[PDB]
Order: C-alpha cells, then structure tokens, then sequence
C-alpha cells in the first residue's frame, strides 16, 4: 500500500503502479494566505478547479549522452490554460504546485534521475571561459518556458554549485529498476506573500541523469521524459490588461 | 437414523438459494456527493482488473 498512488485534483487522475511515495516540500503543505501576512487590500480571485489541475509540458528522450534540464516555474504555465491567462490579467501570483515526473522503461533498462527543486535557481555564465567578462544569459535561457533549456555543465548546475549538495533540496530518485514516478509537492516559497508570474521565478525543477541509461541493442531506444504539474491552492490579484512580459 | 458424521455434518438436501446479493430500492437515479483533491497513496480507485 505505497507504490500505488491516484493523485486526484480538479477534473485530472494520474494513476501510478510503479510509485516510491510523495514528498512534501520543506514539511509544509500548500496554503491560502493569512489575513496577518497579507498586505494588499484587494480580495483575491480563488479559482479551485480551472487552474488547481493537472498540465503536461513537453516530452525529453533521455538518450545516452542527455546532461539534464530545468523547467523555471511559473514560466511553464503563463500561455497554457485558465491559470496562464489570469497570470497575464493578473499582477500577483501565489500557488504552490505538484510536480509529477514520468519516466516508464523495463525491467532490462538502467539508470537513475535525479529529480530536485532549487528555489531561486539563479542562472550563470561561462563569463567567457576566460573569467573577464561580465557576460549575462539572455532571456530565452533564464526563462525557457515549458520546452525547458538543457544543462551545458550540469556539474555545477550552470551556477558554479555542485550537483552533489542538491540532495538537500526537495527530490525524489527515478530509478528504473524501483520507479518510474516521482512526486514532490511544493509550497509557495517566498519572502513575500504574492508576487508576479511573468518577472520573478519561484523555484527551477533540475532532473538530471546521475546514471548513464543502458540497454543492448533490440531494447527500445526512446526513453521520454515528461513532466506533469498541477497548481494548488492558487490565488490572484491585482487586475489589469493581459501583459506577454 | 443419522449415525455416522459424515451424514451429520453434510449439506446434502441443502435447498436454501444462497444468493450473494440482495435487491434494493432505487426509485431514483443515484445522487452525487460533494468531493475534493486526493494526493495520497495506496488508495486506487481507477486502476481495476476486468
């Protein structure tokens, strides 16, 4: 009674076989925010169905020579849905979310992901390779969207901090021969109880191959990798015309 | 004359229907209860075998 999992929100049902159990961020559930904390005065939007549900990303083939990929969040969910319009009509933003991530192979398959949420995943550069020049990322690598943007030196998680440490974040491990699922449950984490969906990014989901994939040849070739994310517990405020960026 | 348990202990002339149901009153269509979000495991209500 724990590799079986129904994650049911809103009018979504994933159903799992193959589950290790569900991590929930930091201890702490997602949540409405308090009449103590809150400052702005407005009354918040609470849809509970129509954003609290479950989307699908895009599919990653995790080949021999993947090196990982992060999903920036909420950026994956500002043109997709109910939630990705109110986002844009909206100013402040607050949700946590449910991460699902699949990965089905068989029982002659190898490997192990590593599955992380790194809050303020805050990108850098080569600077050069040299180490002279100020060189910023640009826009499509900080925020990629749901399509995501592949690690160039996942070593250091492109910021200069080792992949090692991260197990001291949120994550679970896929490991092909135990899972094929992994669900980690977020909070909303910040200093600041709203914020803006389309400037400020919460959090990153890292899912990197600590274990090169192995199979002999007559085996399936293609192993995808698909992300699944249901916002929880939303809330909205602060409306205006619908703005991109 | 039942001497032996081997006629004793028997469901021979066992003439009870043993029916496992039972019919019960439905005038109406079944109503709908009022239902939230579940993120638990070990529960599955939609994975069966036919």
């Amino acid at each position: 009674s724990d590799r079986v999992a129904q994650l049911t929100i809103g009018n979504s049902t994933i159903t799992t076989q193959e589950a290790a159990n569900i991590i929930v961020g930091y201890g702490e559930w997602p949540s409405y925010c308090s009449d103590d904390d809150a400052t702005a005065v407005d009354k918040p939007t609470r849809p509970d169905v129509s954003v609290n549900r479950f989307y699908t990303l895009d599919t990653k083939l995790w080949e021999k020579s993947s090196k990982g990929w992060y999903w920036k969040f909420p950026d994956v969910l500002t043109e997709t849905g109910v939630f990705g319009q109110n986002a844009q009509f909206h100013y402040l933003y607050r949700s946590g979310f449910c991460i699902h991530v699949q990965c089905n192979a068989s029982k002659f398959h190898q490997g192990a992901l590593l599955v992380a949420i790194l809050p303020e995943y805050v990108i850098g550069t080569v600077a050069g390779g040299t180490g002279t020049e100020d060189s910023h990322p640009p826009y499509k690598q900080t925020q990629p969207g749901a399509d995501g943007f592949e690690l160039q030196h996942p070593y250091v998680l492109d910021a200069g901090i080792p992949i090692s440490q991260l197990t001291v974040c949120h994550h679970q491990r896929i490991n092909l021969r135990t899972n094929n699922c992994a669900t980690i449950i977020v909070p909303y984490m910040n200093t600041l109880p709203f914020d803006s969906a389309l400037n400020h990014c919460n959090f990153g989901l890292l899912v990197v191959p600590i274990s090169p994939l192995d199979f002999d040849q007559g085996a399936t070739p293609v192993i995808p990798i698909t992300i699944t994310l249901a916002p929880m517990c939303s809330e909205f405020a602060g409306l205006r015309q619908a703005v991109t960026q | 004359g039942d001497r032996v348990a081997d006629v004793i202990e028997s469901s021979i002339g066992d003439s009870v229907s043993r029916a496992l149901t039972q019919a019960l009153p439905a005038p109406t269509g079944q109503n709908t209860q009022v239902s939230s979000h579940r993120l638990d495991t070990g529960e599955v209500p939609a994975l069966q075998a036919a």
